[PDB]
Protein backbone atom coordinates (compact mmCIF):
# COMPACT_ATOMS: atom_id res chain seq x y z
CA UNK A 1 0.00 0.00 0.00
CA UNK A 2 2.43 2.14 0.80
CA UNK A 3 5.05 1.78 -2.81
CA UNK A 4 1.70 1.90 -4.31
CA UNK A 5 -0.11 4.87 -3.01
CA UNK A 6 3.96 6.82 -3.43
CA UNK A 7 3.92 5.64 -7.41
CA UNK A 8 0.45 6.84 -8.04
CA UNK A 9 0.69 10.30 -6.40
CA UNK A 10 3.90 11.36 -8.38
CA UNK A 11 2.04 10.09 -11.15
CA UNK A 12 -0.73 12.85 -10.58
CA UNK A 13 1.73 14.96 -9.90
CA UNK A 14 3.91 14.59 -13.06
CA UNK A 15 0.79 14.57 -15.02
CA UNK A 16 -0.36 18.09 -13.56
CA UNK A 17 3.01 19.23 -14.03
CA UNK A 18 3.17 18.21 -18.13
CA UNK A 19 -0.31 20.31 -18.12
CA UNK A 20 1.17 22.95 -16.84
CA UNK A 21 4.52 23.60 -19.55
CA UNK A 22 1.73 22.65 -22.03
CA UNK A 23 0.33 26.07 -21.25
CA UNK A 24 3.58 27.95 -20.61
CA UNK A 25 4.31 27.46 -23.86
CA UNK A 26 1.32 28.41 -25.61
CA UNK A 27 1.29 31.43 -23.56
CA UNK A 28 4.91 32.26 -24.25
CA UNK A 29 4.01 32.13 -28.37
CA UNK A 30 1.32 34.43 -27.72
CA UNK A 31 3.42 36.76 -26.15
CA UNK A 32 6.29 36.15 -28.88
CA UNK A 33 3.53 36.73 -31.93
CA UNK A 34 2.48 39.97 -30.23
CA UNK A 35 5.97 40.98 -29.79
CA UNK A 36 6.75 40.21 -33.23
CA UNK A 37 3.71 43.03 -33.84
CA UNK A 38 4.93 45.72 -32.02
CA UNK A 39 8.37 45.28 -33.87
CA UNK A 40 6.82 45.85 -36.96
CA UNK A 41 4.64 48.71 -35.67
CA UNK A 42 7.97 50.66 -34.89
CA UNK A 43 9.90 50.00 -37.83
CA UNK A 44 6.48 51.34 -39.87
CA UNK A 45 7.12 54.22 -37.53
CA UNK A 46 10.43 54.43 -38.60
CA UNK A 47 9.19 54.43 -42.05
CA UNK A 48 6.86 57.06 -41.37
CA UNK A 49 9.33 59.26 -39.91
CA UNK A 50 11.32 59.61 -43.29
CA UNK A 51 8.66 61.93 -45.36
CA UNK A 52 9.18 65.65 -44.04
CA UNK A 53 6.33 67.12 -44.25
CA UNK A 54 4.07 65.27 -42.48
CA UNK A 55 6.96 64.49 -39.89
CA UNK A 56 7.06 68.27 -39.88
CA UNK B 1 14.51 -62.48 39.88
CA UNK B 2 12.87 -59.47 41.80
CA UNK B 3 15.49 -57.07 40.91
CA UNK B 4 15.12 -57.97 37.04
CA UNK B 5 11.64 -57.16 37.11
CA UNK B 6 12.71 -53.83 38.93
CA UNK B 7 15.18 -53.00 36.24
CA UNK B 8 11.99 -53.92 33.70
CA UNK B 9 10.53 -50.80 35.79
CA UNK B 10 13.53 -48.36 35.44
CA UNK B 11 14.08 -49.37 31.77
CA UNK B 12 9.89 -48.82 30.78
CA UNK B 13 9.89 -45.40 32.42
CA UNK B 14 13.52 -44.65 30.09
CA UNK B 15 11.47 -45.89 27.09
CA UNK B 16 8.63 -43.83 28.12
CA UNK B 17 10.63 -40.76 28.77
CA UNK B 18 12.36 -41.86 25.00
CA UNK B 19 8.68 -41.40 23.70
CA UNK B 20 8.39 -37.94 25.40
CA UNK B 21 11.74 -37.08 24.26
CA UNK B 22 10.82 -38.06 20.55
CA UNK B 23 7.82 -36.43 20.39
CA UNK B 24 9.17 -32.99 21.66
CA UNK B 25 12.35 -33.50 18.92
CA UNK B 26 9.26 -34.33 16.26
CA UNK B 27 7.46 -30.15 17.94
CA UNK B 28 10.69 -28.63 17.08
CA UNK B 29 11.54 -30.24 14.00
CA UNK B 30 7.43 -29.09 13.22
CA UNK B 31 8.05 -26.19 14.26
CA UNK B 32 11.12 -25.18 11.73
CA UNK B 33 9.56 -26.75 8.80
CA UNK B 34 6.84 -23.95 9.40
CA UNK B 35 9.39 -21.70 9.74
CA UNK B 36 10.64 -22.76 6.34
CA UNK B 37 6.98 -22.85 4.74
CA UNK B 38 6.83 -19.48 5.32
CA UNK B 39 9.39 -18.54 4.30
CA UNK B 40 8.36 -20.04 1.15
CA UNK B 41 4.77 -18.35 1.05
CA UNK B 42 6.39 -14.96 1.76
CA UNK B 43 8.60 -14.92 -1.08
CA UNK B 44 6.28 -16.38 -3.27
CA UNK B 45 3.96 -13.53 -2.08
CA UNK B 46 7.01 -10.65 -2.82
CA UNK B 47 7.16 -12.38 -6.43
CA UNK B 48 3.38 -11.77 -7.20
CA UNK B 49 3.64 -8.20 -5.44
CA UNK B 50 7.01 -7.30 -7.80
CA UNK B 51 5.24 -8.58 -10.76
CA UNK B 52 2.09 -6.50 -10.02
CA UNK B 53 4.53 -3.87 -9.49
CA UNK B 54 6.25 -3.98 -12.79
CA UNK B 55 3.04 -4.20 -14.32
CA UNK B 56 1.82 -1.42 -12.79
CA UNK B 57 4.83 0.84 -13.77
Amino acid sequence: EKKEKQIEQQKKIQMSNLMNQARLKVLRARDDLITDLLNEAKQRLSKVVKDTTRYQ
Amino acid sequence: SQTQGIQQLLQAEKRAAEKVADARKRKARRLKQAKEEAQMEVEQYRREREQEFQSKQ
